[PDB]
Formats: C-alpha cells, structure tokens, sequence
C-alpha cells in the first residue's frame, strides 16, 4: 500500500540517477572530443618570421612608440624588478579604401510586399517579459526537459496500480488546475485518454504519485522546479491539442471535402499561402479567400443560377462512345465533387476529367454516375435606382462623387470583406460597401452581386485610343473613371484601353505594346526605370538612389516595397531597432492610415528605400488600389536626367509611431556621376559606362517560408500538404494579381507537373478538389479543364511502359 | 607528470598609451600566427585600437631574460579605430597576413613582413567586432559587425575583384554582432551579440570563379536566444559541443545542439528551419515527449566579470595534450581549466567508493607520479588491504571541506552548478580581460586588456 511519503521516498532515490547520468554524459564527450582535436594545416615549410629581429631602439624622423617590460617567476608572479622601457620605430600604413556608407541589416529585394507576422519585444538596445520570468522560466524549461525522458522508466520499475502516464494525464486533465485550458481542448483530450481511470485505489494511487512528484521535483523555494503537469503537457499525444496552428446531404459532403481550398485559397493571387489576408494578434491568419464571401455555397448557388439561366470525345473510351473493379470511397466523392462543381453545364461534364484524376475509364465514371443517381439542389429562379454620382453603364463618374464616396480615398477605408448577402447592396440589408463606413464605396470584383443586379458595382473605365490613354491629363475628352478614382486598370474589366495586354508582365517590356493604349497599369506591369545605388549628394545622408537613364515627367519610377506591418508592429520594431530612445533611424511608410498597415522597408524591399528626402523632388509617391491590393508608386515629377539623383518630399508618409502613441494620454550603363556607384548586393563600387548591374530576385527562402507555414498546419493530411505546397511554389513565382492570368498559369502547371500528378492517387485527387473550388468560383474556364483532361490521360498512357 | 603542469606568469608589458586621456587605450585582441612549421618560435600580434604589435616568443634558461621580443609595430595610420584580428596568408607567395577591422566597418590586410597594405575589404555597414579565419582554408575569413550580418571573404586569386563571396543575412540576428566562430570543418559558422541570439550557420560551398554577388544566406540552421539571458559577446565550438560566454552570468557556458555532428552530411540552405512561429526562441535543422533542442552541460565559473562585456576565452586544442580553457576576468585575474582533470578526478572518485565497499573502508590512498605503482604499493600490504591512486594535482580518509573543495573543481553532475577554476591567477593593478591566445605548442598563453597591457604566462619553460 503506497503513500505519498513513500512514493516520494521512493522517487527521491530514483532521481539520484539524474545528476549520475549527467556527469557520466559530459565526461564521456568531454573525451570524444579531446580524441577529435584537429591536426594543424596549411602550415607552411618555413617559418615566414625567422629573417626578422627585434625592433629595438639601441632613429631620425620615425615615428617611435614606448613598450616596458617586467620579468616575472615563481608561484605569486612577483615582478623580478621595476621592468625595462624601450622605444620602437612605427611602420605607418594607410589603407586605400573609404567604407560604403553606412546601413543596418542585410537589404534584400522583394518583387512585391510581403506579409509580416507580429514579433514578440524580446530585446530592446540600451510587453516585455520581466527579466526575472524570464530567468525563471527557461530554468524550469531547461529541467523540466532534463526530467520528462526518467518518468517512464520510473513509473516501470515503481509499478504502483494506476501510475500511468495515461492515467497521470487524466488526473491532471481532471483537476481545478485545468486555469490553464479551454473547450474543445478537454474534448481533444477526451478524445485520446477519456476521463475513467481505473479502480479507486488506481484514482488514488495516480492523486499520491502527483503530489508526491510535485514535493519532490516542485519545491517552491528552488529556481528550478518542474510540476508533474509540466512534464506531461510536454508529450507528444498531449501537445498538440494545445497547438493553435489550425487551417479550419451532398453538399455538406462537398462543402467538406473542399474545405481546405475554400479556406486557405487566396481570390487575387491563388496561392494557399501568400501575402494577402489579415494576421491577428496571435498570428493566426484570416485568408482572403472563399471563407472570407461565405464559403463555397453562395459563389456556387450563384454559378448554378447562371447555368440554370443559360467538345471532342476524349482519347479514354469516352462515355460518348459507350456507357458500359469496386469504386472507393474517396473515389465516389471525387466523382460527386466535380459533379456538384461543373453544375447544369452544357459544354463540359465530369466523366472524362473525373477519368483522367482516377486511373478509370470514361464509361466506368458514367456507368459509375447513372447507378450513383446524384441530384443537385434545386435553384430558385429587384429594380434599383442608379447612382447620381457614378453611372457603371457609360463608366463615369459625375457630380458631386467626391464628396458622395470614399470610394477613392484610400486614408480613411477601412477594409471588410466584400459583399456576400443576397440582396440589393443597401444599408438596409447590412452591405457593408454601401454602408459599412462613412461613404458609400463601390462593390469590387469580389463582391457577390453583378454588374446587372447592382448600382455599386464597378465596371472599369470605357477608355480607348490608338494612342496613349488611362492618364491622369485626358486629353480625350472624358476622363479614365480609374485615375480618378486613384486606381489602376483592371486587366479584365478595363477592355477597351488595352490593359489586358499592358498589365501582363510577360509583356513588360513590350516599347512598343506600352507606347500607346493603357498607360495606367505600371504597376502590374512591373517594369522600373533604371536606377543605381550610391553615396548621397546630401551631406548627412549615407546612400541615395541615382537615375540611370532618362525620365520624362509624368512616368512612372519604382515602386516603394516592404513589409506590410500593423501598427503595435511598427510600435515594436521601432524598440526594437532604438528608434524611441533619440534623430530619426526608422522608416515606416503609411500604406491604410485609417486600417493600420505600414511599408516597412528596413531589410525587404527594393532600391525606392534609399532615396532620399527634398522638399523640391522630382518625383512623386502615391497610394493605388491595384486589383484589391493597396501599393506604393512613385512617378517623376520633373524631366530628370541619367546620373541625376531622386529625391521626393517625405511630407508625413513616415510616422513616429510610438512617439504619436505616448501623445494620445541603348544598353543599360552605370551612368557618370560626381557620386561614388554601388552594386547593391557586393557593394563594389561601380564605374561610368560599364553595364548596370540587373540581379534577378532571388525569391527562394520565401518560398521556403510559405512551404513551412503550410507543414505547420495539424489540421492537413501529408497527401493536402503535398499538393498545396507543390502549387503554391509555382504559382507565387507568378505573381498574380487578377484572374486573367490564371488560365493560362494552370494550364502551366498541369502541363509541366502531369506525369508527377498521375504517379501518385493522392496528387489527382488533390488536384480535382483545386480544380472544383476554382470551377465554383467561375474562376476557371470550362476550356481548361477539358484540356487538362487530356494532358493527363497523355501522361497517363505514357507511363504505361 | 609534466602533461598537468598549468602555467604561471612569466612576462609583462604595458605599451605606450595609443588612443590619447592617460591609460584609456586597451589591446582588444591577440592570436597567435597558426601556419608556422612546427617547432617554430611563436609569434602573436596583439591588436590596440591604434596599432598592431607583432612578437616573437622564445623560451630561456635565465628567469631574468625576456622570452618577448617585438619584431613588428604598425600603426593604422587611418582614421578608424580598431578592435578585431586575424590570420591569413598571400595564396600566391605564401607571405603571413594580419586582418586588422574595426570601427569604420573596413578589413585592413597587412603584409606584416614587408610592412605595407596587401588589400583592404569594404563593405559592411557598420564596425567590426570581430574576425575569424577558416580552419579549413586559410584565404577565408568571416567578420561580425554592428551592421548585424556576417559577411564571408576570399583571398584567393580568382576572387580578387569581388571576395564577399557570402552574406549571412536575413532576420536570424537583429543587433550588433559581437562574435564570430568557425568550426573546424570551416562549413559551421557561430554568430552572437546585443540580441541575445546565437546562431549555427552551415555555408555552401564556393566555386573557384570569380563571383560577381555574394551567396545571401536567410536562415540559420540553429537558432537560440535562450542558453543566455543576456547580450552574448563569445561563442566557439570545442569540437562539436559550444563554448559561449554572456554579459552579467560570470560563467562560461559549455552546451550542446541536440542531433548536431560534424560527421553528417552538412545541410543546404533550404534545409534550414524558418520561423513560422514567432513565439519560438529556439529552432533547429537538427532535431532528432518534446524535450529539448540544445542541453546545457556545465559552467565553468568565472566570478568578477560585472558589467564588462567584450570579453573573450581561449580554448587550446590540440591533439595529444592536455585541452585547456583559459579566461580573464574584469578584476585582475586569469583562469585555467583542464578539461583532462574532469574524467582523472571521476576515474579516481570511481575507484575510490569501489575499493570503500570491496573492504569496507581498509583503503590506502596514495598519490600518483611516484616511483611507487598500483603493485609495488600493494605488495607492502597484500589482499586485505585496497590501495586507490590518486592524482597528484588533487591536494586536501579525506574531510568533508576537501571532498568539497575537489567537487567545486571537477564534479560535472550539474549543468547548473559552478566549475571553480583548477587555477587562478592574480594580475597587478587593476586589469579587465579582453582576450587570450595560446601558442601552437601551448608553452605560453597571453592575456591582453585594458590599459595596453600583455600577460605572458608560460608552462614547461627552460630557466635554469
Ligand atoms: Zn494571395
Ligand atoms: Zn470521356
Ligand atoms: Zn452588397
Ligand atoms: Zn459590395
Ligand atoms: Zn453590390
Ligand atoms: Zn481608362
Ligand atoms: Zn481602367
Ligand atoms: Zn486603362
């Protein structure tokens, strides 16, 4: 019969092997490593010193420095006498380099703002933990890790009825102490141990074990403590309920098997990890995707409503030829996925792709389909007043709009998600674009409603010309409704102005495409003038950014990048950096004032972060809605010359935010310069008509991150990961920003991933389930995915062999 | 016995005040020349903030010579003030080089022989704090500075127009680096500083081409703040295993990287851990009930640092002596341990409760390196009687205050607990450490510091 005194009797004697174990431990590789002491190389076979004796003075305009020397013997070190003082000759040496200027941080270039998570203030040069739980908490960490690997082998030789580590888990989830955890979380841990614990001497025996532990190993006097509870909340079936790194008839069937796509896929870029959304306090991340406008449900009842009110046979036995080895589970709902998703389609049906995912015939998925009988929902089948202040018929905008909306006055949005209710946009049915701020603003692409249905809705500008259009000074009678509103182009709404073509990368550097038609994508289009980084005119300032070749007034420059920041962030990196405690060393560029998001461009950004303050510039910042991201362009502002310097009026764009928050109680050349000219990245110095040194972005480790940030879900199976991770890392190379895009970048990557996607069930699988979230959307054209179908039956049948 | 002998102070020498404010000048460094044929007469720069004092070390048999001689006295005769050293090579001629850096952010490279500049490297934002050469190539050298990134350089020929060949950049440090340190295998690289952080960087390897950019590293493979709770201004590896140092801790911290060994493959860059939780102050590559990524080993105790921080140790490794750890402390005072006295003291005290039970306390104990062996000693006795040797060096049936005093030198139970120093010398006046070098055969080990002072301690010496 045990009893806490003899349970901590008995563990006291156990933990004596602890500190055993340790020095056993460090002895043992204190000796391996005295065994592995490294052999001296690259000695030479002379010595380099022998021809040189002592300098001495026993001189004639030399420089001369004294040296006194004391002897010294015995076990005290006493000095043999007062010492000797002697003169030595100087060799003075000159070096024959001048430093860069200066700067904090390795500078890396981003191609567009990347998002920031919160960091925590941990360190501040001179809520921050205090220093004394800090010290106190890593000690118990530290022994609390030493401990957690003896409990097992203890509780084995103790061997006491009910001292189970199970069984010590249940108690503790049991006591008044679980203060420290929450619903679902008791759930998850009744879900793997449950809260019976065995006979009443087991109970009892797992309540003596506790506090037996906890007299032992948690003596409060001592720095370094451990509680029983510390110990198992380390293990590995108890530590993941207590991670918060989580991404989430027929139709719910659906709704779920295409829950990770509708949660993490984002509407603008179409990566399942990227640079839009909002990020918590915590970091959990809310995604600018389906979940955001309601789920899969209201996109795809409106896709059907479309349908409702509205081509070869494929190269594996199509059903169109015939119609007739037991189906999974998870192969019948891949088959009802894609069905509910293409809908009441008339040229597209789910029998030949559902084929071409599952290793099967066309006729077997059909014959499968007729015996499935699978039976959509049925869909069920209002005049409003246009706007005096902006008619999306003619795309123009009239009257009094400036004062009607904040549609384009970026300082003052406040950014919710687009509409998803189904009625008229109007306070009336709780819209937030009509009604959710001061002003009306406009229902953007993401919005529910149409075009047809809504008096906000914006539909692009009607501009067109054989020769430039989109400009701020319309010399064409009617203005751009995009200019005006402080907006770029919309590829897919903007149709008559050319922006399709001008907002494509691909054809960034089309002179001739850019030389007429839209000239209000720059943007998108990401094409910069030449610049070269080097040492400031301005006296006090270190670098600045020079012109390398010629900008006319009115073009654009560069776009100012960074990282987006809320604003506790700034307030923390701005600690973190010595920036409050005083001179100005922190840059943080208001990108929403009124939403809080900073440009932070203090080590991820480009060479717009070096240049430098003038209140006369010659070039110009300005905020631009860019297909539903907010971004920074600069455009000259004056002629400016190849080598000249950019400079523009700081103005207010650069808040102290702590110190406002303590207030509320022709080859490209380097061109010639008087300035010395920098590359960025080797800062060597730069000579007058060599090449300008362009160094493609290197993007790997962000990548990388984004890979990881996907691994750190529990809530993904290894076969979701797989795929998400294998599309995110091909589509944010891409870069998109609207949907025009997307069908020609799938169409890539089934092509150049097609034999990976057919080597493996789960990757078509995963694939499909894509596939029906963007068909949902109305995202992805019918076309592709019937051409989809054929590439992969093509790699299918090759890897036959 | 001569393999126990510790050393003593042997000479001293102040040099001419060089930053003038009377005694305010310090030598912030000193390292022995490594790439000279063995037997060779040890030579050592110490470096001021003005000057780089070159010499050359030989032994005597009469205690009133002096072993110290200096060969070479260059004066940086630029504007910046210096703080950081180190040891190359010309790849061509094979002539010694000193790197000298410091507060203007620039790598001076002496050609110490001739006295003239073989090259400067420009680049860093910011001042040096420290240098470090490979140890498996003698052209490259890494440099830690206020501008919070390492930067990696070649001397070799091809690398002549751009030798920045690496960047460890990105978000791994955010403050002044005070430390720099190579592994052996010269692919691991340690960084530490103001933020608290050290970091376990594995480099690519570097073509033999001129390379037009750096190879930008974004993630270190191991990353802690957590083994010091302070600012971290010494870090180095003994053999696989991490020797670091922190301002206000009076320790030297001995502490391993869990799933760590220079016998695996090295990992690429896109093997590193990102951090994708920001709570997290400590992620590793090397991971192998959750535990731990790093497991502190012990202390090794080094009262009257203060607030003194720029403080540096010297581990001297070399195969078939003695490893000995040396530091100085910011109150006159220079310690040494002998890392081979750990596993002698625990062999001994091992033999000891062994021979106390097989006879039940009929034990001799009788002390080693005498002509007397574990058989002569037990023919004066026979079976009934256990004879348990003892090493020499451990000086008091035995009282419980000199169990006591043994177990604060050598026990190795608790990684918390406090090693006192196996010897401990005092230093005239008052002296703060700033950094220790040991020569190529270990005969003599210099402390330089404040007030422009050199401490030459010797063991094994020839005075007669
Ligand atoms: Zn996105
Ligand atoms: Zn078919
Ligand atoms: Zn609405
Ligand atoms: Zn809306
Ligand atoms: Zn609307
Ligand atoms: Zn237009
Ligand atoms: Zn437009
Ligand atoms: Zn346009």
């Amino acid at each position: 019969e045990w009893t806490v005194d003899k349970i901590a009797s008995a563990l006291s004697v156990l933990a004596e092997e602890v500190p055993q174990n340790h020095s056993r431990l460090v002895n043992f590789l204190l000796e391996e490593t005295e065994k592995r002491a490294p052999q001296p190389r690259h000695l030479s076979k002379t010595d380099p010193f022998a021809h040189m004796k002592s300098k001495a003075i026993d001189p004639e305009g030399v420089p001369t420095m004294d040296v006194k020397f004391k002897q010294h013997s015995g076990e005290y070190g006493k000095s043999r006498n007062s010492g000797r003082r002697f003169q030595y000759p100087v060799v003075c040496i000159k070096p024959d380099r001048e430093p860069v200027p200066p700067y904090r941080f390795h500078h890396a270039e981003i191609r567009k703002n990347i998002l920031a998570l919160n960091s925590q203030l941990n360190f501040v040069p001179h809520k921050i933990q205090p220093r004394s739980q800090k010290i106190a908490k890593r000690a118990q960490a530290e022994y609390a890790a030493t401990l957690a690997p003896y409990l097992e082998p203890w509780l084995r030789k103790l061997n006491i009825e009910g001292c189970t580590k199970s069984n010590l888990i249940r108690f503790m989830a049991s006591q008044p102490e679980s203060d420290s955890m929450t619903p679902q979380q008791k759930s998850n841990l009744l879900d793997t141990y449950s809260d019976d614990m065995g006979s009443p001497q087991a109970v009892r025996n797992a309540s003596m074990f506790t506090e037996a532990w906890d007299r032992v190993f948690n003596d409060q006097s001592k720095l370094r403590r451990v509680a029983l509870r510390d110990i198992l909340m380390l293990d590995k079936n108890v530590e993941p309920i207590f991670d918060n790194k989580r991404a989430k008839a027929l139709m719910q069937k659906v709704i779920d098997a295409l829950g990770s796509y509708t949660t993490l896929g984002c509407l603008i870029c179409f990566s399942h990890d990227c640079e839009h959304g909002e990020i918590e306090r915590d970091n959990q991340k809310r995604c600018f995707s389906l979940e955001e406008i309601g789920g899969l449900m209201p996109s795809l009842r409106r896709k059907w409503a479309a349908q409702i009110e509205q081509h070869p046979p494929c190269r594996n036995e199509c059903y169109r030829i015939h119609g007739t080895p037991p189906w999974s589970e998870n192969e019948v709902g891949t088959l009802e996925w894609m069905f509910a998703t293409i809908g009441y389609s008339q040229t597209l049906r789910p029998e030949c792709f559902v084929g071409a995912i599952l290793g099967r015939p066309c006729w077997d998925v059909h014959r499968k389909l007729q015996e499935l009988d699978l039976r959509l929902p049925p869909v069920e089948p209002p005049k409003q007043k246009s706007l005096p202040w902006y008619d999306r018929r003619k795309k123009q905008l009239m009257s009094d709009w400036a004062d009607a909306t904040i549609t384009h006055e970026h300082a003052v949005r406040e950014l919710f998600a687009p509409c998803h209710h189904d009625g008229p946009c109007t306070a009336a049915n709780g819209c937030p674009c009509a009604s959710a701020g001061t002003h009306p603003v406009l229902c953007e692409r993401f919005c529910l409603c149409t075009a047809e249905e809504c008096p906000l809705k914006f539909t692009g500008c009607a501009c067109h010309s054989s020769g430039k259009t989109c400009l701020q000074r319309q010399r064409e009678g009617r203005p751009c409704i995009c200019v005006q509103l402080n907006r770029e182009c919309d590829p897919t709404l903007c149709k008559g102005c050319g922006a399709r073509e001008r907002a494509d990368p691909e054809n960034a550097y089309d002179e001739v495409l850019h030389s007429t038609g839209c000239q209000n994508v720059a943007l998108q289009r990401g094409a910069a003038k030449a610049v070269v980084l080097g040492k400031s005119q301005l006296e006090a300032c270190g670098y600045g950014l020079f012109a390398a070749e010629d900008i006319e007034e009115g073009e654009f420059v560069i776009e100012y990048t960074g990282e987006l920041i809320s604003h506790d962030e700034g307030v923390r990196r701005e600690h973190r950096r010595g920036d409050v405690f005083d001179n100005k060393v922190s840059y943080l560029f208001t990108l929403l004032e009124q939403e809080g998001i900073w440009v932070d461009a203090a080590i991820y950004g480009n060479l717009s972060r070096y240049i430098n303050h003038a209140t006369d510039g010659n070039i110009m910042p300005k905020i631009m809605y860019v297909n539903h991201e907010w971004r920074i362009k600069f455009t000259a502002i004056k002629d400016i010359k190849a080598g000249e310097e950019l400079f523009f009026n700081y103005g207010d764009n650069f808040p102290n935010l702590t110190k406002k928050l303590v207030e509320r109680n022709r080859p490209l050349l380097v061109p010639k310069t008087t300035q010395p000219l920098f590359d960025p990245l080797s800062k060597v110095q730069l000579l007058p008509g060599q090449p300008l040194p362009q160094h493609p972005i290197d993007d790997s480790w962000l990548l990388l991150k984004h890979r990881d940030n996907l691994q750190d879900f529990i809530d993904l199976r290894p076969e979701e990961k797989e795929f998400l991770q294998e599309w995110d890392a091909f589509i944010l190379r891409r870069h998109i920003s609207s949907e025009q895009y997307l069908p020609r970048y799938f169409l890539r990557f089934v092509r150049e991933k097609a034999d990976w996607l057919v080597s493996k069930r789960s990757r078509g699988e995963e694939f499909s389930k894509l596939v029906a979230t963007l068909l949902a959307r109305r995202v992805l054209p019918e076309r592709v995915v019937i051409e989809a179908t054929q590439v992969l039956n093509d790699a299918r049948g090759r890897l036959r062999e | 016995s001569a393999e126990w002998e510790l050393p003593r102070l042997r000479t001293s020498f102040i040099f001419q005040d060089d930053y003038k404010s009377q005694d305010l000048a310090e030598f912030f460094d000193v390292k022995f020349y490594p790439y000279s044929p063995p037997g060779a007469p040890p030579v050592f720069a110490a470096t001021s903030k003005k000057h780089a004092v070159i010499c050359r070390l030989t032994q005597t048999t009469d205690k009133d010579a002096n072993p110290c001689e200096i060969i070479q006295l260059i004066r940086d005769d630029g504007n910046e003030a210096n703080c950081a050293s180190c040891w190359s090579k010309d790849p061509i001629t094979d002539q010694p080089l000193l790197c000298i850096a410091g507060n203007e952010g620039n790598v001076k490279v002496y050609n110490v022989t001739e006295g003239k500049l073989y090259r400067t490297l420009v680049g860093h934002g910011g001042g040096i704090n420290d240098l470090a050469t490979s140890p498996a190539n003698p052209y490259i050298i890494a440099s830690a500075s206020d501008d919070t990134t390492i930067r990696i350089w070649s001397l070799a020929p091809e690398h002549e127009k751009q030798p920045c060949v690496c960047i460890l950049g990105g978000e791994g440090h955010s403050y002044d680096l005070l430390s720099v340190a190579f592994h052996d295998n010269g692919r691991y690289v340690l960084s530490a500083g103001h933020d608290q952080v050290i970091n376990l960087w594995a480099l690519p390897e570097f073509p033999n081409e001129h390379m037009e950019i750096p190879i930008v590293i974004y993630y270190p493979h191991f990353s802690s703040s957590e083994i010091h709770n302070n600012l971290v201004d010494c870090v180095a590896f003994y053999g696989d295993l991490i020797l670091s140092r922190a301002c206000h801790e009076d320790t030297i911290v001995l502490w391993r990287i869990e799933g760590f060994s220079s016998d695996d493959p090295i990992p690429g860059p896109l093997d590193a851990p990102t951090p994708t939780d920001m709570t997290k102050q400590t992620r590793s590559y090397f991971t192998p009930s959750r535990p731990a990524m790093f497991t502190r080993l012990a202390q090794f105790h080094t009262p009257d640092c203060g607030v003194q921080f720029f403080m540096r140790f010297r581990m001297y490794h070399v195969p078939g002596k003695h490893p000995i750890l040396a530091f100085a402390n910011a109150k006159s005072k220079t310690f040494f341990w002998d890392l081979a006295r750990f596993g002698e003291y625990a062999r001994f005290m091992a033999d000891l409760k062994e021979a106390q039970q097989s006879y039940n306390g009929r034990v001799v104990v009788v002390d080693q390196g005498q002509g007397i062996s574990l058989a002569q000693a037990q023919q004066v006795h026979g079976p009934g009687v256990g004879v348990v040797m003892k090493p020499a060096w451990l000086v008091p049936g035995f009282s419980r205050e000199t169990l006591q005093a043994w177990a604060d030198m050598y026990d190795l139970s608790n990684p918390v607990g406090l090693i006192k120093a196996h010897r401990s010398l005092a230093i005239d006046g008052a002296f703060v450490g700033r950094q220790v070098g040991w020569s190529p055969e270990g005969e003599w080990c210099v402390v330089v510091g404040n007030g422009n002072r050199a401490l030459i301690y010797q063991r094994w010496g020839k005075e007669r």
